[PDB]
C-alpha cells in the first residue's frame, strides 16, 4: 500500500509535469451514439477506425465552458486524467480539440450507470453495496495520497464494466490540491456541511460523499432529499440522519462517523486517517488487497450482447457535432 | 415510507451539479 503508492505517486507525478497533447483526432473516430449528457458536453459511444476499437469521447463546447466558468476546472480534468492510472478509473485514452470543442476519449465501460440499476433495483444489499464502496473507498485512498480531490461521487458517475466492478467518471472538479480549497462545487444531495458553509474544506469531503453514496446504496434513497437544494442544505447542515430499519448496526454506525459534521471527528479525516474506514467492523469481511485485484466475486455482471452494446444506458436526442470556422476561446484552452 | 415520499419526489432522476 505505501509502497504501492509511492511508485504510483511516482508514474503521476511524471505525467502531471509533462502532461499530453493533441493525440489524436475527430475525423479518426466514427460517432455512433449519445449515452449521457451535461451542461456543456455530451458523452457519445465512438469506433476508432485504425484500430476497430469502441471509446467513449467527451466533447465539451468550450463557449458552454466558459459561460459556467469551468476553464480552470475543465484544464484540471484533463491533465489529472492523462496522469492517473487506477483499476476502478476510468481510462484519458486520447486528447485533442478543434476549433469549437475539447475532446476526451476513454475506455468504454458498457455496464451501464450505477443510478440506473440502483433505481430499477429499488436497492442493493449490504455485501452488494460493501462491494462498491471498498473500490471507492481504494480509489480515494489513491487519489488522495496523490492529492487530488475527487469532489463528485454520485452513482450517476459511477459505472459497471464487464467483470462487475465499478469505474469512477467525470473529473470536472477533480483538482490537486494540498491545502484548504474554497469552489463551492459537486451535487447537491452529495454536498458536504464545509462545503455549503462557504468555509474552506479538504479531501474530507470525498469521504463524507463516500458516506451519502453507501447509505443511498443501500437504502434505495439518499439520506438527505427534497425537492429543492435549500431544503436538502438544512438536512445536511443539521447533524441528524435517520437509517432504515434493515440497516445493520455496523452500517448505521460506519454511516455515522462517515456522515459527521464535525470534520475533526469524521471518520477518513483522522489521524488514522483512510484505516478507520478500511478497519471499520462493516468491512470487517472485506479482501482489500482481492478487490484490488479484481479476484473478487462480482454481486451482478451486467449483460453484454456485444462489443460497442449500450443497452444498459438510456436513449438521448442526437444532435449533430458542428465546428465553426474560427477558432472559438484559443487562449483559455491553449494548454489542452 | 420515506421510500414513497422519495419515489413521490422531483428528486429520483438524474441529479445534475452545481458549476456555481
Ligand atoms: C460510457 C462511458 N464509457 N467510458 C467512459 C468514461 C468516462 C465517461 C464520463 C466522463 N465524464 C463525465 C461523464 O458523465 C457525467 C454525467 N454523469 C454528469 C451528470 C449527472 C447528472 C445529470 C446531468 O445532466 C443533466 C442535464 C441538465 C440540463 C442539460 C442537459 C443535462 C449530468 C461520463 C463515460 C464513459
Amino acid at each position: 500500500v505505501k509502497e504501492f503508492l509511492a511508485k504510483a505517486k511516482e508514474d503521476f507525478l511524471k505525467k502531471w509535469e509533462n502532461p499530453a497533447q493533441n493525440t489524436a483526432h475527430l475525423d479518426q473516430f466514427e460517432r455512433i451514439k449519445t449515452l449521457g449528457t451535461g451542461s456543456f458536453g455530451r458523452v457519445m459511444l465512438v469506433k476508432h477506425m485504425e484500430t476497430g476499437n469502441h471509446y467513449a469521447m467527451k466533447i465539451l463546447d468550450k463557449q458552454k465552458v466558459v459561460k459556467l466558468k469551468q476553464i480552470e476546472h475543465t484544464l484540471n480534468e484533463k491533465r489529472i486524467l492523462q496522469a492517473v492510472n487506477f483499476p476502478f478509473l476510468v481510462k484519458l485514452e486520447f486528447s485533442f480539440k478543434d476549433n469549437s470543442n475539447l475532446y476526451m476519449v476513454m475506455e468504454y465501460v458498457p455496464g451501464g450507470e450505477m443510478f440506473s440499476h440502483l433505481r430499477r433495483i429499488g436497492r442493493f444489499s449490504e455485501p452488494h453495496a460493501r462491494f462498491y464502496a471498498a473500490q471507492i473507498v481504494l480509489t480515494f485512498e489513491y487519489l488522495h495520497s496523490l492529492d487530488l480531490i475527487y469532489r463528485d461521487l454520485k452513482p450517476e458517475n459511477l459505472l459497471i464494466d464487464q467483470q462487475g466492478y465499478i469505474q469512477v467518471t467525470d473529473f470536472g472538479f477533480a483538482k490537486r490540491v494540498k491545502g484548504r480549497t474554497w469552489t463551492l462545487c459537486g451535487t447537491p444531495e452529495y454536498l458536504a456541511p464545509e462545503i455549503i458553509l462557504s468555509k474552506g474544506y479538504n479531501k474530507a469531503v470525498d469521504w463524507w460523499a463516500l458516506g451519502v453514496l453507501i447509505y443511498e446504496m443501500a437504502a434505495g434513497y439518499p439520506p438527505f432529499f427534497a425537492d429543492q437544494p435549500i431544503q436538502i442544505y438544512e438536512k445536511i447542515v443539521s447533524g441528524k440522519v435517520r437509517f432504515p430499519s434493515h440497516f445493520s448496526s455496523d452500517l448505521k454506525d460506519l454511516l455515522r462517523n462517515l456522515l459527521q459534521v464535525d470534520l475533526t471527528k469524521r471518520f477518513g479525516n483522522l489521524k488514522d486517517g483512510v484505516n478507520d474506514i478500511k478497519n471499520h467492523k462493516w468491512f470487517a469481511t472485506t479482501d482489500w488487497i482481492a478487490i484490488y485485484q479484481r479476484k473478487v466475486e462480482a454481486p451482478f455482471i451486467p449483460k453484454f450482447k456485444g462489443p460497442g452494446d449500450t443497452s444498459n444506458f438510456d436513449d438521448y436526442e442526437e444532435e449533430e457535432i458542428r465546428v465553426s470556422i474560427n477558432e472559438k476561446c484559443g487562449k483559455e484552452f491553449s494548454e489542452f | 415510507t420515506t421510500y414513497a415520499d422519495f419515489i413521490a419526489s422531483g428528486r429520483t432522476g438524474r441529479r445534475n451539479a452545481i458549476h456555481d
